[PDB]
């Protein structure tokens, strides 16, 4: 039902990264501001930030008389990366409770905002209206707890996990400043939630697994196929190198079993130190690639590699407390397998606040 | 190639606060010649210049992670961008405890289950090359001396 | 000595109310006043530092030996975890 972008779905790696290194993966989902080598943000000085609000209305113009034009029913607008900059359409930030989450959405992914209501008994007004979201009436509550009666509850709704939100105003003194290669933006912010403890929806798979060691197998493969399409020569060729740039901690074994199928290496000749594409194999379509890996897939394996970071350097409460074992305990409470501790040290809190999802027979 | 946008926050005194909300909300470029922004190559302090007056900022690391998130429908929300990273203007001294709503504050304190500071890998890379450019290593686990 | 409805009843109720405190919690406006007192950890379990001794060749003809104390637990465990491992390297 969650609709991607179509760059997030064709796993582009400005956004779905081939390789986190140890300094790329403490610093998951915390990116510093990085001093531009070139550019005009490169030369040292004062800058002008840049008020965009007329690039706002006409943006949202202009995307009105896309929408009147299709037929006026809803359309799907983010086709190309330079739809998901910050300088057009209506931003809302979104805080997290938690240090760090089991699963954590990348950057060009959707999410809803589902307003349950549980109605009074009886006779009820109607859902108190919200600004964002589609509102819902939950008999059964999707959370842990269950809702009051007449109690309205905002949520996160993807596919990686469902969790509360609650809006709050932002302070009167803090802007939003999108600053890229050619110079500073300035936009305000009027709308900000709060992410309550996230409710897994996704299995996050532990280190050395079957469906990791199948999650990484198949995104060198997706990757290999879309470096196969991106070729410009007939009987199309990549280099190895490309491959070894991506994927650098790969042994090369594991990159030339992925190309013993599909491709073949020629030494001499033409085509000479390339691998070529086989002239009997047809190479996969886009929804093919496509239903090879699955964005989610991507961020539970990027949960995974940064929880084992985190572990590795601080030398069981911690192994209890990894996204593996915290995700399959509540996929399998959900399931009704067993029960969890919800006091425990799994709490990313700390205290009394929070759940913890560890298994209890 | 396309470039992941940088977006961070900036705070500012209440009084420069108001006029720079004015001057965003008005909409003409005379904001752009009167709010300037120059980071210093410490990398960790600035100056923000509100109508050519300066004010001395320090970029500070959040406790919690925020997210853009854009939306054409007010319906389905798309993420744009991570923000840990705020400009106050008025180590240890460049991490923020609080977050920026009200329910997070002393978050860092109260509301974050200890964690560490992964800094100590560095310090060792220091002297792991000191012992491979010495000769003789010398080494005991002591007591109280 | 309930086995079945006591224990699920108990976890509902646990999950209900701390549920309900997260809400009251996370949605508050109240203004919060600006470190939290927590155990404090001994120099390790055997409360021992680590000290190293150095000796190398200074410009034409020298041999300082330099004694480094480290006396923080952190760097302590990250030293040693890998001087036994390159023991057990060779």
């Amino acid at each position: 039902i969650i609709q991607h972008s179509i760059p997030a779905v064709e796993l582009r790696q400005p956004f779905f990264p081939t390789h986190m290194g140890p300094i790329k993966l403490r610093q998951f989902h915390r990116p510093p501001l990085k001093k531009y080598s070139f550019g005009a943000l490169s030369q040292p000085g004062p800058h002008s930030v840049q008020p965009l609000l007329k690039h706002i209305k006409k943006k949202a113009k202009m995307r009105e008389q896309e929408r009147q034009a299709s037929g006026g029913g809803e359309m799907f607008f983010m086709r190309t990366p330079q739809d998901l900059t910050g300088k057009d359409g209506d931003l809302i930030l979104a805080e997290y409770s938690e240090e760090n989450g089991p699963l954590m959405m990348q950057v060009g992914m959707a999410t809803k905002i589902k307003n349950y209501y549980k109605r009074k008994p009886g006779k009820d007004p109607g859902a108190p209206d919200c600004k964002y979201g589609e509102t819902v009436y939950c008999h059964t509550s999707p959370f842990l707890g269950s809702l009051h009666p007449g109690q309205l509850l905002q949520a996160f709704e993807n596919n990686l996990f469902r969790a509360p939100i609650y809006l709050h105003k932002m302070p009167e003194t803090d802007f939003l400043i999108i600053r890229t290669r050619q110079g500073y933006y300035i936009r305000e912010l009027v709308d900000i939630f709060v992410v309550g403890q996230q409710c897994p929806l996704f299995e996050v798979p532990g280190p050395n697994s079957k469906r990791a060691n199948t999650h990484i197998r198949d995104f060198l493969q997706v990757f290999i196929y879309r470096l196969f399409w991106k070729s410009k020569d007939r009987p199309r060729r990549i280099r190895m190198e490309d491959i070894k740039k991506a994927f650098p901690s790969h042994s090369e074994s594991s990159i030339r079993k992925r190309l013993k199928l599909c491709a073949d290496f020629k030494r001499t000749g033409m085509d000479s130190n390339w691998w070529v594409l086989k002239s009997d194999f047809r190479l996969p379509t886009e929804e093919e690639i496509r239903a090879m890996v699955s964005p989610e897939q991507c961020c539970a394996y990027y949960s995974m590699i940064a929880a084992e970071q985190r572990l590795k350097d601080a030398g069981d409460d911690e192994v209890r407390t990894a996204p593996w074992n915290t995700t399959r305990a509540f996929i399998a409470a959900m399931k009704g397998k067993c029960l969890l501790e919800v006091t425990g040290v799994a709490d990313p809190t700390g205290c009394g606040e929070g759940f913890s999802y560890v298994k209890i027979p | 190639p396309h470039e992941l946008e940088s977006q961070f926050i900036l705070r500012l005194p209440p009084e420069y606060a108001s006029t720079v909300r004015r001057a965003v909300q008005s909409g003409h470029v005379n904001l752009k010649d009167r709010l300037t922004i120059e980071l210093h190559p410490d990398g960790r302090h600035g100056i923000v210049r509100v109508d050519r007056v300066p004010l001395a900022s320090k970029l500070v690391d959040l406790p919690c992670v925020m997210e853009s998130l854009k939306t054409i429908d007010k319906k389905t929300f798309y993420k744009t961008a991570d923000i840990c990273q705020m400009l106050v203007s008025t180590e240890k001294k460049f991490i923020w405890n609080h977050g920026i709503t009200l329910p997070l504050k002393n978050v860092r304190k109260r509301r974050f289950r200890k964690t560490a500071k992964k800094d100590v890998e560095k310090e060792v890379k220091r002297l792991l090359s000191t012992d491979a450019e010495a000769v003789s290593t010398r080494w005991e686990i002591i007591a109280e001396d | 000595r309930f086995s079945v409805a006591e224990h699920q009843e108990r976890y509902k109720e646990e999950c209900q109310r701390i549920f309900d405190l997260q809400n009251k919690v996370l949605s508050s406006t109240e203004v919060l006043s600006t470190t939290a007192s927590v155990t404090s950890l001994n120099s390790s379990a055997t409360g021992r530092c680590l000290k190293i001794y150095r000796t190398f060749r200074d410009e034409e003809g020298k041999e300082y030996v330099r004694c480094e104390t480290v006396r923080k637990p952190a760097v302590i465990d990250a030293y040693v975890r890998i001087r036994t491992t390159k023991d057990e390297e060779f």
